[PDB]
C-alpha cells in the first residue's frame, strides 16, 4: 500500500561478463613428460 | 565361432513407404519358431502365432515366448533382413537394441520380453504382401511381475460388476509404475475398458480358477484351520498350478552394458546389449 | 542441353579436426559431414 | 576374455580413491521408486510416512539437496559393500571386525557430516522394511571394482561385470591384476556351518537377512560361499536362521464342504438354477460361511532373508585368505577370494517358510 516500515534494506546482487584474457609465459616455465600411446577397444551401437 | 546370421529376403513390391518403415525398425526383437540360416517374411509374422485359426491372446503370446527362439534385427538394407540369434551360443558382437517400452532402461538393467499387456502394440503392416509384425515390449526384468499383476488385477476389479465390489469408489486410484523416478498412469488419459480386456480375460480365468481352488483344497483338508474324489482334486489343482506358472515366471535375455555413453534408454532409443 | 535436366545437383563433403582431452567428457570421435544443393532455372529475353 | 561395464556417479555413498580394486561394487535404484512401493504394499494401521521422512532426511545432508527430483541425470548411483556393512556395525556376531570397519570408513571419508551420513542410511534401510519395501528390491550387484577417475565430488567407474576376476588388466600401483576381496565381518561360509565343508565348486552368493518386530527392524547383509546350488541354499539358509523364521512368522503380522456334497439332502442350487429372481433367495437357503482371511501371515509379513547368485569359484578346493591390511589410515581385516568368476541375471529368492 505504500507505507514505509521505519526499515531500510541494502541490495546485492552479482553479474558476470565475458572477457579476453591476455596471457604472458617465461621461457622454459614448465617441464613436460609424455608417456605412451596404448589402445583399448570395447564394442559399442554398431561396431567396435 | 562365428555369429548365427539370418538372411530374411524380403520380397519385391513393398511399397516405398513401407520399405522406409521397415529402415527404423531395426534393432527389434523377432522370433521363429526353428532356427535357420534362411527364413522368410512369414515366419517372423503375427499369422505364425495364430493358434487354432485365430489371432493369438496374451495367454498364448506368454506361453509362445517361451517355445520360439530370440533373435535381434542388425542391420537392414534395401533388399533384405539381416538378423541375429540370442539364446542360443554365439559371439554376436555389435548386438545393439533399442528400447521398445514406455519406461526408460538403466546401464545395468537385464532385460525380458513381455507381449503388449496395455493399451496398443508398435506393429509394422505389410499391405503389399498381407501380412503384419508385431514387436515384444523390453522391459527390466524387476517390473516384469509388477506389471503383469497390475493388469490382471485390475481386469478383475471390472469383472466384479453386479454389487459384487463398490465401483463407486475413487479412494483407491492411479494405478501406477513408478521407475527410475519416472511415473507412467496406466490408463493413458483415455479409456480402453474394450478392446484390451477381451485379449487378456483367458489369463485372468486361468488365474481366478487356480487361486480359487487353492483356498479350498486347503480349506477341504483341514477344517479346523480357521462322490468327490479328493486326491484327484489334490493332483489335478498342482498340476495347473505349476504348468501356469512357468508361463509366467519368465527370466531375462540380454542386460545394458554402456560405454562412453548416457546410463539411461529413454522409450524409443538404443543401446547396446550382451548376451545373460 | 539445359532444358533436358530435371534438376542438377553438387556435393559437398566436409571434415573436421578434433582434440584430445581427458576428465568428465567422453572421448571424442571425427565427424563427417555430407550435403547436396540443387540448380535454380531461370531465362532471359528480348525481342524485335 | 572378461566384460567391463562403466558408470558415472557421484562419491557421497562410494569413494573409489580409497576402496582396494577389486571390491564390489553395488548399484541403487531411484530413490522416487519407493515412495510408490510404500504407498501400496504397508501394512494396516502402520504409517507408510515413517519411510517418506527417513528418506527426506538422509538426502537432505548428503549432497546438493536440490536436484534430488526426477530428471537430473546425476545421482548418487553406486555403493561399496564396506559401507553399506558399516552402516549395520552392530548385529553382524563379530563385534571386532565390524566396529574396525565401521572406524576405519567413518574416519577415512571426508567426515563432514559423515557420521550423519551413516546414521541416517541405516535408518532408511530400518524403515523401509516396516513399509515391506525390501531393501534387495533396490540394491543390486554391479561389479568389482577394476578402474577409476575422480574429480570434486564427481567419480568415473569401471568394473568387471562377468568373467575371470583375475583376466581384467589394469594399471594397479604394483601389479597389472587384481583379484577380489570382502570385509571380513560380511564373510560367511555356509559350508563350514552346516559340516559339508567338502571338496569342489562353490558359488558366491549374496544374501540379505531381515528381522522386523515392531520398531525394531533389523537389516544385515552377508556374502555367502556355499556348495548348495541356487535351489537347495534356501534350506541351509532356513536351517542356520531358525530364530528370526519363527519371531518374523508370529511378531510380523502385528468349511465342511467335503462332507456337506455327500448327502442330495443338503440344501443346492444347480447352475441352471441361477436366474434373476432367484438372485435374492440364493445367498440364504444355502450353508452360511463367514470368517475372512484378513489378519493372517502373509509372505511379506515371515520374510526372513533374501539372496542372489552372483559368481562362483571352480577350483579343486577353494583358497581364501584373511588378512588384516589397511584402508590408509586404519587397519581392517579383509578376505581375499582366489579365482571367482562373475555372474550374475540378478534373480532374487525370498526366503518365508
Amino acid at each position: 500500500t505504500g507505507f514505509h516500515p521505519g526499515i531500510a534494506f541494502t541490495v546485492v546482487r552479482q553479474d558476470r561478463f565475458a572477457t579476453e584474457q591476455l596471457l604472458y609465459a617465461e621461457r622454459a616455465s614448465e617441464s613436460y613428460f609424455v608417456g605412451q600411446i596404448q589402445v583399448h577397444h570395447h564394442d559399442a551401437i554398431g561396431g567396435v | 565361432a562365428m555369429p548365427f546370421e539370418i538372411e530374411v529376403l524380403l520380397p519385391g513390391e513393398l511399397s516405398p513407404a513401407e520399405t522406409s518403415a521397415l529402415q527404423k525398425c531395426e534393432g527389434k526383437i523377432i522370433t521363429f519358431s526353428t532356427l535357420r540360416h534362411r527364413a522368410s517374411l512369414v515366419d517372423i509374422a503375427l499369422s505364425s502365432y495364430y493358434i487354432n485359426g485365430a489371432p493369438p491372446d496374451t495367454l498364448s503370446l506368454l506361453e509362445a515366448y517361451r517355445m520360439r527362439f530370440a533373435a535381434v534385427i542388425t542391420r537392414v538394407i534395401p533388399g533384405k533382413l539381416l538378423a541375429h540369434a540370442i539364446g542360443v551360443g554365439t559371439p554376436t558382437p555389435g548386438l545393439f537394441i533399442q528400447n521398445t517400452s514406455p519406461v526408460d532402461l538403466c546401464n545395468g538393467d537385464y532385460i525380458c520380453l513381455l507381449p503388449p499387456v496395455f493399451g496398443s502394440a508398435d506393429s509394422i503392416r505389410l499391405d503389399s504382401v498381407g501380412l503384419e509384425i508385431v514387436f515384444p515390449l523390453t522391459i527390466p526384468q524387476t517390473l516384469m511381475r509388477e506389471i503383469i499383476a497390475k493388469v490382471v488385477a485390475r481386469a478383475v476389479e471390472r469383472t466384479a460388476a453386479g454389487a459384487q465390489i463398490l465401483p463407486h469408489e475413487v479412494l483407491r486410484g492411479a494405478d501406477v509404475i513408478c521407475y527410475n523416478g519416472r511415473r507412467y498412469e496406466l490408463e493413458t488419459n483415455l479409456q480402453h475398458r474394450d478392446g484390451s480386456d477381451a485379449a487378456i480375460r483367458t489369463l485372468v480365468l486361468n488365474l481366478m480358477f487356480s487361486i480359487n481352488e487353492g483356498c479350498l483344497l486347503l480349506l477341504a483338508l483341514i477344517p479346523t484351520l480357521l462322490r468327490f474324489p479328493i486326491y484327484e482334486t489334490i493332483s489335478s489343482w498342482i498340476s495347473t498350478s505349476s504348468r501356469l506358472g512357468d508361463t509366467l515366471g519368465t527370466r531375462a535375455i540380454l542386460r545394458v552394458c554402456v560405454f562412453d555413453g548416457p546410463s539411461t534408454v529413454h522409450p524409443g532409443d538404443r543401446t547396446a546389449v550382451i548376451q545373460v | 542441353e539445359l532444358a533436358y535436366v530435371r534438376d542438377g545437383v553438387i556435393q559437398f563433403e566436409v571434415q573436421q579436426p578434433m582434440i584430445a582431452r581427458d576428465g568428465p567428457h567422453p572421448v571424442d570421435q571425427p565427424v563427417h559431414n555430407y550435403m547436396v544443393k540443387r540448380i535454380h532455372k531461370r531465362s532471359l529475353s528480348a525481342a524485335f | 576374455t572378461t566384460q567391463l561395464i562403466q558408470q558415472v556417479s557421484l562419491t557421497d555413498f562410494f569413494r573409489p580413491d580409497i576402496e582396494h580394486a577389486g571390491s564390489i561394487v553395488l548399484i541403487l535404484r531411484h530413490p522416487s521408486d519407493m515412495i510408490g512401493e510404500a504407498n501400496t504394499l504397508t501394512q494396516a494401521g502402520r504409517d507408510p510416512d515413517v519411510l517418506l521422512e527417513g528418506l527426506r532426511n538422509l538426502f537432505n545432508a548428503c549432497t546438493a539437496p536440490w536436484t534430488v527430483g526426477e530428471g537430473g541425470g546425476l545421482r548418487a548411483y553406486v555403493t561399496s559393500l564396506s559401507f553399506i556393512a558399516a552402516c549395520r556395525a552392530e548385529e553382524y556376531t563379530d563385534k571386532q571386525a565390524a566396529d574396525a570397519n565401521r572406524t576405519a570408513i567413518v574416519s577415512a571419508y571426508g567426515c563432514s557430516r559423515m557420521e550423519t551420513r551413516l546414521i541416517r542410511f541405516s535408518e532408511c534401510l530400518r524403515a523401509m522394511v516396516q513399509c515391506h519395501v525390501f531393501p534387495h528390491r533396490f540394491i543390486s550387484f554391479f561389479g568389482s571394482l577394476l578402474e577409476y577417475t575422480i574429480q570434486d565430488n564427481l567419480c568415473n567407474i569401471t568394473a568387471v561385470a562377468k568373467g575371470p576376476q583375475e583376466a581384467a588388466r589394469t594399471d594397479k600401483t604394483s601389479t597389472r591384476r587384481v583379484t577380489a576381496n570382502i570385509p571380513a565381518c560380511v564373510f560367511w561360509d555356509v559350508d563350514k556351518d552346516l559340516h559339508l565343508s567338502a571338496d569342489g565348486l562353490k558359488h558366491v552368493f549374496l544374501v540379505f537377512v531381515y528381522t522386523q518386530r515392531r520398531q525394531r527392524e533389523g537389516v544385515r547383509l552377508h556374502l555367502a560361499l556355499s556348495q548348495l546350488n541356487e535351489q537347495c541354499f534356501g534350506r541351509g539358509i532356513g536351517f542356520l536362521l531358525g530364530r528370526i523364521r519363527a519371531e518374523n512368522a508370529a511378531w510380523g503380522t502385528e468349511l465342511p464342504l467335503v462332507q456337506l456334497s455327500n448327502d442330495p439332502t443338503s440344501p443346492r442350487c444347480s447352475i441352471g438354477e441361477i436366474t434373476g429372481v432367484n438372485w435374492n433367495l440364493a445367498r440364504q437357503r444355502l450353508y452360511q460361511w463367514t470368517g475372512d482371511f484378513r489378519g493372517l501371515p502373509t509372505q511379506l509379513s515371515c520374510m526372513y532373508a533374501a539372496y542372489t547368485l552372483i559368481g562362483t569359484i571352480p577350483s579343486e578346493s577353494v583358497r581364501y585368505t584373511r588378512r588384516m591390511e589397511r584402508f590408509g589410515g586404519y587397519n581392517v581385516p579383509t578376505i581375499w577370494l582366489e579365482g571367482v568368476v562373475w555372474g550374475g541375471t540378478n534373480t532374487w529368492n525370498e526366503c518365508y517358510y
